[PDB]
């Protein structure tokens, strides 16, 4: 019984947080990452939008 | 080479103040390290991470007042533990009882004294530690009480005792450590070892006051000198490694037996060097050689 179809692929992903690091490399090495206390993000004031 | 008692003002500093880098106290040591001036590796400050790099600059260029009281008050209380002014389990109370005392009086002239007393109390540990090695202090004062109470220079029989006066004084000066002239009971007595396996009375010595000068028979234990108590006999063998020449070796046993007490020591140190060899050669004998002690018995009996 040959029928025609186009599939729908989707991911499931629960019970973990969407974690992204804070460096120019973007890889968490230690606790304080490169951009965490760098030249640009150290003592100056900045305001995160989204 | 060895140390004095681990410095009491420093032991308490060891447990309180920073170890590696005290940026205010070791200011020109951190300043030498940050200026790339250190001879180990100059750029040890350059290759370090940037954040702790800044922590060294902020702390050294502007010196921050670190807390000094708890390494000064503890310096007294740990010296109180080494001088034994307090017990080791008392370190919880006296540390804070005086901190609560300076909580009430933080700010009088008393704490200006306290740090001068710190240098005094730490020196008192060093003074007493050198003084307990010479236990003469709790010995000469005790001998002063012995010399005053006991009638001195009264041998109206025959006099050889003038030499013996210095003989007891030589025991205080030569060996001082465990040599304490304890006055527990009214009879004076001297201990020689740390555990006191020959502590006889110096008032058992009062048996010798009538025997300061009597007639000598011949060379075998005398017909009269059997009266000398093993108590007083223990003293006269103990003064024997101190004084030899002076007391007449031909007039009474004060000298003849004192020369014979050297015969007991003279055999002992020879047999000591004899025993240290036969026991050492146990690979070639392969037996419990009590003949090392049996020959020692034979070298004392068959003479």
């Amino acid at each position: 019984t040959a029928v025609d179809s186009i599939t729908q692929k989707k991911f499931l992903c629960d019970r973990t947080l969407w974690r992204i690091p804070f460096s120019s490399n973007f890889m968490s090495m230690g606790a304080l990452t490169d951009l965490g206390q760098n030249l640009l993000y150290a003592n100056s004031a900045h305001a995160l939008d989204m | 080479m060895m140390q004095d008692a681990t410095d009491p003002a420093v032991r308490a500093a060891l447990q309180s103040q920073p170890s590696g880098l005290n940026s205010t106290d070791d200011w020109r040591q951190v300043m030498d390290r940050i200026m790339s001036l250190t001879a180990r590796n100059p750029d040890a400050f350059r290759q370090q991470p940037q954040a702790n790099r800044l922590s060294a600059i902020l702390e050294a260029v502007v010196p921050a007042r670190a807390n000094p009281t708890h390494e000064k008050v503890l310096a007294i209380v740990n010296a109180l533990a080494e001088n034994r002014a307090i017990r080791p389990d008392e370190a919880g109370l006296v540390y804070d009882a005086l901190l609560q005392r300076v909580a009430r009086y933080n700010s009088g002239n008393v704490q200006t004294n306290l740090d001068r007393l710190v240098g005094d109390v730490r020196e008192a540990v060093a003074q007493r530690e050198r003084a307990q090695q010479q236990g003469n202090l709790g010995s000469m004062v005790a001998l002063n009480a012995f010399l005053s109470t006991q009638p001195a220079n009264v041998p109206r029989g025959q006099e050889d005792y003038t030499n013996f006066v210095s003989a007891l004084r030589l025991m205080v000066t030569e060996t001082p450590q465990s040599e304490v002239y304890q006055s527990g009971p009214d009879y004076f007595f001297q201990t020689s070892r740390q555990g006191l396996q020959t502590v006889n009375l110096s008032q058992a010595f009062k048996n010798l006051q009538g025997l300061w000068g009597v007639r000598a028979p011949t060379g075998d234990r005398a017909t009269v000198s059997s009266l000398l108590t093993p108590n007083s006999r223990l003293l006269l063998l103990l003064i024997a490694p101190f004084t030899d020449s002076g007391s007449v070796s031909r007039d009474t046993y004060l000298g003849h037996l004192l020369t014979l007490y050297r015969e007991a020591i003279g055999q002992a140190h020879v047999d000591e060097h004899t025993f240290q060899e036969i026991t050492s050669v146990s690979r070639a004998l392969g037996q419990e050689d009590t003949g090392s002690l049996e020959a020692t018995l034979n070298y004392l009996l068959t003479n």
